[PDB]
């Protein structure tokens, strides 16, 4: 067997029709004379290589664009309250409700996919990154309940952290409220 | 108390005026984006 | 594939900018565009599975789902600084100083009038 190669290569491309989300790089021809255990003399073998590169648009816009707005607008609801004074409500249910929208997609996507246990693609890691946000984001959420929680409990007043907190108070756009400031001067 | 008063109402007004600048947002996105579909829809079997 | 989205959309727009009372902390409307916000995508997934999956044009309708996408997650933002608007009448009392003309003058045209307490709090 020998290889018959066109003007533009292995592979003639002169009748071929663009693909919607694939692109061909280039191709390649080889050829090789293999020996097998079942016969005596040698095979010969031609080799032919495509190269297609996809086109990222569709998947990028499909995959990742919703699970990205979802998350940014989640972690703005886990750090917002409407008043600095007043307890604050558990974030538990919007964590749990986002968490559990991400497994469908999660879902959704897998069954778009061989399904191999070799690697770990670039797509697994940006899911990854937005479960490990939401759910860590979470329990911060639950550990400023936390620490509001210890003026009730006992009359133990912030002892250092009170120079740290009004140090930090300025670069982070937060100012005193009224009340405060009253009780300071009272 | 007054200031809480002042900035309640500058907050009423605003949302009620993101309640007007949205519906029309909305009004021309989901209108005009069907108007201008079914425009080159008849353009094409009545002309083309 | 448009009338169900555009039904929730519009009805979901009202419910951001909507309160039972002027003089009230609003509660955050995360929770409501987080809820449309989701169930969009399942849309979007369930509509993808009908169309080539090609990359060489933005279909007519991806442009409406993304106007609608746009205005429920810009929506949400714009609800989050009604609140954060409200809540600079408790830290200080640094009142407006000139939004209050402004205010007073757009209060008509966009029919919402003044409360009753806040009449009686500027004759005190
Ligand atoms: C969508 C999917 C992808 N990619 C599909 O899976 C794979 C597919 C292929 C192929 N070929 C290779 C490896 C994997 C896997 F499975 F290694 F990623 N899986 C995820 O994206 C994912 C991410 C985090 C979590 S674990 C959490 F708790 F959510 F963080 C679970 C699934
Ligand atoms: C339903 C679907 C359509 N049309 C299918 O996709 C495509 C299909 C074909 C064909 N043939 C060509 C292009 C596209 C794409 F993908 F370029 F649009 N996709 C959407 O409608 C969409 C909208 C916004 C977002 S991104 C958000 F954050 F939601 F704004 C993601 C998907
Ligand atoms: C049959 O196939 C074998 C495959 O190994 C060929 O072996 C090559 O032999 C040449 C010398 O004739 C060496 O220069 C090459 O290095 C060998 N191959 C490799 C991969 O090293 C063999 O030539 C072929 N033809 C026969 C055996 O008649």
């Amino acid at each position: 067997y020998f290889p018959r190669t066109f003007t533009n290569g292995p592979i003639g491309l002169a009748n071929f029709l663009e693909n919607d989300a694939w692109s061909v790089l280039g191709t390649k021809v080889n050829r090789e004379e293999k020996k097998y255990t079942c016969c005596p003399v040698n095979y010969t073998l031609l080799h032919y290589d495509v190269v297609i590169q996809r086109k990222p648009l569709y998947y990028v816009l499909n995959l990742i664009a919703p699970t990205a707005v979802i998350t940014f607008i989640s972690i703005i609801g886990f750090f917002t309250s409407s008043s600095v004074h007043d307890l604050r409500q558990e974030k538990i249910t919007l964590g749990i409700t986002t968490l559990l929208s991400m497994s469908i997609m999660i879902f959704m996507v897998s069954d778009k996919m061989p399904s191999t246990s070799t690697c770990v693609p670039l797509i697994a890691l940006f899911y990854t990154l937005m479960i490990t946000i939401i759910s860590v984001g979470t329990l911060a959420a639950s550990s400023v309940i936390f620490v509001q929680k210890l003026g009730s409990i006992g009359n133990p007043p912030a002892s250092k952290t009170m120079k740290w907190t009004h140090r930090i108070a300025p670069f982070v756009l937060i100012q005193m409220p009224l009340v405060m400031k009253q009780a300071y001067a009272k | 108390n007054i200031v809480e008063l002042e900035w309640d109402w500058v907050a009423a007004v605003l949302e009620r005026v993101f309640l007007i600048f949205f519906t029309i947002c909305f009004l021309f996105s989901a209108i005009g984006i069907n108007l201008y579909g079914w425009y080159i829809w008849y353009t094409e079997n009545h002309f083309l």
